[PDB]
């Protein structure tokens, strides 16, 4: 009857590669990637 | 039974009244038509 659902622009495989880069920047850098260059820190030392 | 009907009353099947066959029904195609222009100050080419 003239009604049509349009597809989303970001596939669900692209929305999961953005969620994987946010979890691999926190586990390996800290809160340093959201303010400038990402700087590495041993993990037990970021929890400290 | 002679007709046929999905949920939303919509005949989705019928049965020849001269040979008795169950012939499904499916609407003719339709949809939108979008036009991709690079810009008329750049080109008069387009994709659809």
């Amino acid at each position: 009857n003239g009604l049509t659902v349009l597809p989303p622009l970001l596939t669900d495989e692209m929305i999961a590669q953005y969620t994987s880069a946010l979890l691999a920047g926190t586990i390996t850098s800290g809160w340093t990637f959201g303010a400038g260059p990402a700087l590495q820190i041993p993990f037990p030392m970021q929890m400290a | 039974q002679q007709f046929g009907r999905d949920i939303v009353d919509t005949t989705d099947a019928v049965r020849d009244p001269q040979t008795l066959e169950i012939l499904d029904i499916t609407p003719c195609s339709f949809g939108g038509v979008s036009v991709i222009t690079p810009g008329t100050n750049t080109s008069n080419q387009v994709a659809v």
